[PDB]
């Protein structure tokens, strides 16, 4: 005698029912890297910030529709954005005969 | 099991002005100090909605207080009472058994929400007995459980934690809506008055599930009162009491919305409602200079 | 004179996921470790949501 369990499940995607990904990670501040905290992606800085929350609300915005500060889904703490330093680069010569 | 309900009562369906009520977040995100512009579903302002109420106490006709109401894409459910009687949102489908049903039932052992395919009955109405402990002993909206989608049990719905006072200690304030199948209830909690109250608030969010189903129309509930006091049949035996409640109706419309700077809603101006506004939303400033 | 020729960009060194949580499994133990199971004809039919 053998136990024999049969699996069977749908498809079609519209009733998402169960799932999964999980795949959580550890965390890191004070330097350039990019997130997937909830499923909004970009590249910044982090830090913390005193602006505080709703309970209801899930990650921030401000003038100008970018992505100001989001709410850690694991500690529930306010973090902060800020992206990597760039700019231009200019340079000075006296003249390639002198 | 269910009984179907006797003694129809006709009254005319009163009618009152709505004054700036009904505005909800509506998105899920943060801003300070910005004068935001969305478009979306809505309360237009000054709308006339369809005003109900409890009448003929103890057993005089006792009234058909829960009639069949349509559901186009909302609706702005309120109630103001004392004795917490209103329950019992029974709606999304066609009535017919037909696809899965829903019913919010609350204020029980816990608060839950049973949603499944049950048969329907003809009419609705929870049995509520004037004993010690108030036991939902009826359920006579549905005389099956053939099949169920989803079950929630929540703690914290419809608290009326306030304080012991003869006035009208609740305001509630709902919307219900279906994105696209999932429905979103955002619902609130106002402190007491001493007749819709022209002041301006906020309607935060409450929890979501998807589900997806096909919605025809509305339907109501309130607590019973039956007991040997008052000798009825199954069909009607209850003390009505006083109660009331309004109804209104969203649809598409454009709002300007204002936020304040710990981030909750304080003002909010309506478009294509006056030749004064669509000039305070197109220059996206209150104040208009001449 | 002072001329521009181009800019500079600081690259992201690592990444990182983030998600709410992974306490809400589904149910399936009770299933694998049964205390009885069903005939070979007929069969118990679980949903899991
Ligand atoms: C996620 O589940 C854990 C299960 O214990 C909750 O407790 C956290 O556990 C992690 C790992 O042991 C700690 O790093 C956290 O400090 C714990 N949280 C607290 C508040 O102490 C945790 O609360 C859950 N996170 C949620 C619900 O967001
Ligand atoms: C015109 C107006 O401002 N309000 C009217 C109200 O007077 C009337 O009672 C109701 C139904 O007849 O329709 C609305
Ligand atoms: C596919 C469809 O719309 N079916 C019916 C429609 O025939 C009916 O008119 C309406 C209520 O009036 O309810 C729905
Ligand atoms: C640099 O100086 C020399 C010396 O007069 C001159 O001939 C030359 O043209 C100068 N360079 C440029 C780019 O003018
Ligand atoms: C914003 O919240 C703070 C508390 O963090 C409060 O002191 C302040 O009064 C609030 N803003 C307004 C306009 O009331």
């Amino acid at each position: 005698p053998y136990r024999v369990v049969v699996l069977s499940f749908e498809l079609l995607h519209a009733p998402a029912t169960v799932c999964g990904p999980k795949k959580s990670t550890n965390l890191v501040k004070n330097k350039c890297v990019n997130f997937n905290f909830n499923g909004l992606k970009g590249t910044g800085v982090l830090t913390e910030s005193n602006k505080k929350f709703l309970p209801f609300q899930q990650f921030g915005r401000d003038i100008a529709d970018t992505t100001d500060a989001v709410r850690d889904p694991q500690t529930l703490e306010i973090l902060d954005i800020t992206p990597c330093s760039f700019g231009g680069v200019s340079v000075i010569t006296p003249g390639t005969n002198t | 099991q269910c009984v179907n309900l006797t003694t129809r009562t006709q009254l005319p369906p009163a009618y009152t002005n709505s004054f700036t009520r009904g505005v909800y977040y509506p998105d899920k995100v943060f801003r300070s100090s910005v004068l935001h512009s969305t478009q979306d579903l809505f309360l237009p302002f000054f709308s006339n909605v369809t005003w109900f109420h409890v009448i003929s106490g103890t057993n005089g006709t006792k009234r058909f207080d829960n009639p069949v109401l349509p559901f186009n894409d909302g609706v702005y459910f309120a109630s103001i009472e004392k004795s917490n009687i209103i329950r019992g949102w029974i709606f999304g489908t066609t009535l017919d058994s037909k696809t899965q049903s829903l019913l919010i039932v609350n204020n029980a052992t816990n608060v839950v929400i049973k949603v499944c395919e049950f048969q329907f009955c003809n009419d609705p109405f929870l049995d509520h007995k004037n004993n010690k402990s108030w036991m939902e002993s009826e359920f006579r909206v549905y005389s099956s459980a053939n099949n169920c989608t989803f079950e929630y049990v929540s703690q914290p719905f419809l608290m009326d934690l306030e304080g012991k006072q003869g006035n009208f200690k609740n305001l509630r304030e709902f919307v219900f809506k279906n994105i696209d199948g999932y429905f979103k209830i955002y619902s609130k909690h106002t402190p007491i008055i001493v007749d819709l109250p022209q002041g301006f608030s906020a309607l935060e969010p409450l929890v979501d599930l998807p589900i997806g189903i096909n919605i025809t129309r509305f339907q109501t509930l309130l607590a019973l009162h039956r007991s040997y006091l008052t000798p009825g049949d199954s069909s009607s035996g209850w003390t009505a009491g006083a109660a009331a409640y309004y109804v209104g109706y969203l649809q598409p419309r454009t709002f300007l919305l204002k936020y304040n700077e710990n981030g909750t809603i304080t003002d909010a101006v309506d478009c294509a409602l006056d030749p004064l506004s669509e000039t305070k939303c197109t220059l996206k400033s209150f104040t208009v200079e001449k | 004179g002072i001329y521009q020729t181009s800019n500079f960009r600081v690259q992201p060194t690592e990444s990182i996921v983030r998600f709410p949580n992974i306490t809400n499994l589904c149910p399936f133990d009770e299933v694998f470790n049964a205390t009885r199971f069903a005939s070979v004809y007929a069969w118990n039919r679980k949903r899991i949501s």
